């Protein structure tokens, strides 16, 4: 098991507040966030904020599935961010997929977290996101391609907390037993402790 | 779990932890720290500054300064903002922030209820704020303290209005920078600052305005000696 | 115009929902989790001036207007 | 006891007279709900009858009538609140209100910031005077002596108390806040 | 100089009841230069009134 190339850049684009652009290996996706701004009066929240996700591929039209993971993106961001800071006001993540290798979730949740500390967010505590896929005997490997995704019997799916590694997202694909799903969580744990090295040494060369 | 007056000039991360000094004190948390208990917690990206002038006393804040374009409107600081309507007997203008703020006819100098000043719609005024909690719309006013407006008021005729980062303006009001006696050195110029991050500017020539226009949005970056006097020269032309 | 008895589905369609010891265990609550006030007058009842009905009758009986 | 159906012969006009939703035709006394049959004798006889359903789950607002609410922004010149009980009872939806600079005190005064006056979160009593136009629909008033705001509500979230006519004091830290505090 | 500030809010009453006749018949160019003079005429000193104006 070994988490391949990792590369990131940030304020690429002029116009967003933040833009952060995360690919690991292959597939990449790149993210930009508007700062604290106006609401409609329809759908405003006192005490609190509101978040917007939305996700664009890059062949077709969003559909049921799109949408399906945007639910899981939003309810994951809503965690980690102190709305009660801002009320009355709008956040709003939009993510779009340019390349796609395999594990493309686990980097649209990197890249909203890259674009959300980019861009000045309050935050609570940072999020990672690690993907596991055990082949059909056991043979557990991590941040998998999509020719070890075609084969593999079961895939999943985790993003873990930045304080004491808890599980916050976790969307399964395939069928397996509670044994594996408690050593492929263990190898997440085990997995987040470098990306968030790569974090910490991406903002301390930012700042030199 | 680390302690403070240690990790000062240090890059620190949201989530992370440190510890204030020993006897709780009542030093009160900054834009990006909040406190909690007898700790403090981070949710702001940046670089951990204290400021205490002079004496052993109170005398000190704890505050993280961070690079963002989004701005907050914050009680008490200098705004430029563009006026959009006129309703009732108001001026609403837009500052940059989620609501517009809210002018008053009566607040310019001099102004009463025949005498009343000509602000147009697309216009754009140097003041400052008085309330700016998030409870309500910001207001501001617009001559001074005692009543005598110094430079306040609508300004700009012959001049260019462009928009910079948080990071540049934090840079330039300090009592320690040399970056506007220098830059002022090659073309004359006068500045009005605007803590939401906006900048008016006026040189000689429209060429000249052009030139400061650009070069000044990368002085944040692009660090003294070895670099900017050859900058300087290499523009020199 | 005779009236009828339900069947089945109408029968299960139309259920109301409304300490005896201890079962399913691990799911009690014990097992999975200095105030000085120095209070002001607690209420304020208005025993006083009240405004309103201040400039109201002040008004009203000083009816002098000079 | 009976009940009744939207419909049916009660009383003659001589025989009584109609009361609250009944409705009249032909010289006979017609029911208008699915409530109880009520006839409240009073004095003088020839009761007025009527019909009360007494389960209220909704009921629309009137010219006057006492209202529980819930402030969700305010303005410089006006309030805008949510209507959450019709008196006492709890209403099962949400209904939208406006008080203009002109209600908050009982005299239609000049100064009266409304900025120190129904903080937003707080709950209020109020009561509506109109049903009003397209932008403000119900246009609530508080001009007595027994409307205002009754449960404040602290900055970091603790229940407030009523401290003066006008100032309201926090009981942990000491700190002074304006309100417009209604008789209990 | 106590003739010249009546005479002057005497002129204006005429140049802002042009514009009305100005805007009747549908002639904006003399309709603009009453307007510029409309603007050109107001001074401060001229609604100095009395005392306790406001």
């Amino acid at each position: 098991c070994s988490l391949r190339h990792f590369a990131c850049e940030q304020n690429l684009l002029s116009r967003p507040d933040g833009s952060a652009s995360f690919l690991q290996g292959d597939t990449s996706v790149l993210a930009g966030v508007y700062g604290p701004a106006e609401v409609k009066v329809s759908k405003e929240i006192f005490n609190k904020a509101t978040l917007e996700v939305i996700l664009r591929p890059k062949i077709g039209l969003p559909g049921v599935a799109e949408k399906s993971r945007e639910r899981l993106i939003r309810n994951t961001c809503e965690a980690v961010v102190l709305g009660t800071l801002h009320p009355r006001t709008s956040i709003t993540v939009v993510l779009q997929v340019v390349s796609d290798a395999g594990s493309l979730l686990a980097c649209c949740l990197n890249a909203a977290c890259m674009a959300l500390v980019d861009a000045g967010v309050p935050m609570r505590a940072l999020f990672c996101g690690v993907a596991c896929a055990l082949d059909s005997d056991g043979t557990l490997v991590l941040d998998p391609t999509s020719k070890q995704e075609k084969e593999a019997r079961a895939v999943l799916t985790f993003a873990l907390d930045s304080v004491e590694r808890k599980l916050l997202m976790s969307s399964t694909k395939g069928l397996y037993s509670d044994t594996e799903l408690q050593q492929c969580l263990a190898a997440a744990q085990a997995a987040s402790q470098h990306v968030f090295r790569f974090y910490r040494e991406s903002l301390q060369r930012r700042y030199s | 779990a680390r302690a403070a007056r240690t990790v000062l000039g240090q890059v620190v991360l949201p989530g992370e932890e440190l510890l204030l000094p020993e006897s709780r004190v009542r030093v009160v948390c900054g834009p990006g720290l909040r406190r909690c208990g007898d700790r403090l917690l981070v949710t702001k990206c940046g670089r951990l500054r204290h400021k205490e002038p002079g004496s052993g006393s109170g005398g000190g804040v704890y505050w993280v300064d961070s690079q963002q374009k989004r701005y907050v409107p914050v009680k008490g600081d200098h705004v430029i903002g563009i006026v959009t309507a006129k309703s009732g007997d108001i001026f609403k203008v837009d500052v940059g922030g989620s609501e517009p703020a809210s002018l008053s006819y009566l607040s310019f100098e001099g102004a009463t209820k025949r005498n009343r000043p000509n602000v147009q719609v697309g216009d754009l005024i140097y003041g400052q704020f008085v309330v700016a909690n998030k409870d309500m719309e910001p207001e501001m006013v617009c001559i001074d303290s005692c009543g005598r407006a110094n430079g306040m008021g609508v300004i700009g005729q012959d001049g260019l209005l462009f928009k910079v980062t948080l990071g540049l303006i934090r840079k330039l009001l300090a009592p320690d920078c040399e970056i506007i006696q220098e830059v002022g050195k090659l073309h004359p110029l006068e500045i009005v600052f605007g803590m939401n991050g906006r900048i008016w500017v006026k040189a000689k020539t429209i060429q000249q305005t052009l030139i400061l226009a650009n070069i000044l949005e990368a002085c944040e970056h692009m660090t003294s000696d070895q670099r900017k006097q050859i900058f300087s020269r290499l523009a020199e032309s | 115009a005779l009236a009828a008895r339900p069947s089945a589905f109408a029968s299960t369609l139309c259920l109301r929902y409304p300490r005896t010891l201890d079962l399913y265990k691990t799911f009690l609550y014990s097992r999975q989790v200095e105030i000085s006030p120095l209070v002001a007058i607690t209420p304020f009842d208005f025993k006083s001036a009240s405004p309103d009905d201040i400039v109201k009758a002040n008004q009203k009986k000083a009816f002098t207007r000079e | 006891v009976r009940y009744c159906i939207p419909g049916e012969r009660l009383c003659n006009l001589e025989e009584g007279s109609p009361g609250s939703g009944t409705y009249t035709r032909h010289g006979y006394i017609f029911s208008s709900l699915a409530g109880c049959l009520m006839k409240s004798s009073e004095n003088g006889a020839l009761p007025v009858v009527s019909v009360v359903r007494e389960t209220e789950s909704q009921l629309l607002p009137d010219v006057g009538a006492i209202v529980t609410c819930k402030v969700s922004s305010i303005n410089s010149r006006f309030a805008k609140v949510h209507i959450l009980y019709v008196g006492s009872m709890p209403l099962k939806n949400s209904f939208r209100g406006t008080i203009r600079k002109e209600d908050v005190r009982a005299t239609e005064k000049d100064k009266v910031e409304i900025y120190k006056s129904f903080r937003p979160g707080d709950i209020v009593l109020a009561k509506v005077i109109s049903l009003g136009d397209a932008q403000s629909n119900y246009l609530l008033t508080t001009a007595e002596n027994e409307l205002g705001v009754v449960v404040a509500h602290s900055e970091s979230g603790i229940q407030m108390v009523p401290i003066s006519w006008c100032e309201m004091q926090c009981p942990k830290t000491h700190t002074k806040e304006f309100r417009k505090v209604a008789r209990v | 100089e106590g003739l010249v500030v009546r005479c002057i809010q005497r002129l204006a009453e005429m140049c802002r009841s042009l514009r009305g006749a100005a805007r009747l018949v549908g002639e904006p160019v003399l309709g603009a230069k009453m307007e510029t003079a409309a603007t050109l005429l107001r001074r401060d000193i001229v609604f100095a009134a009395s005392l306790y104006t406001q």
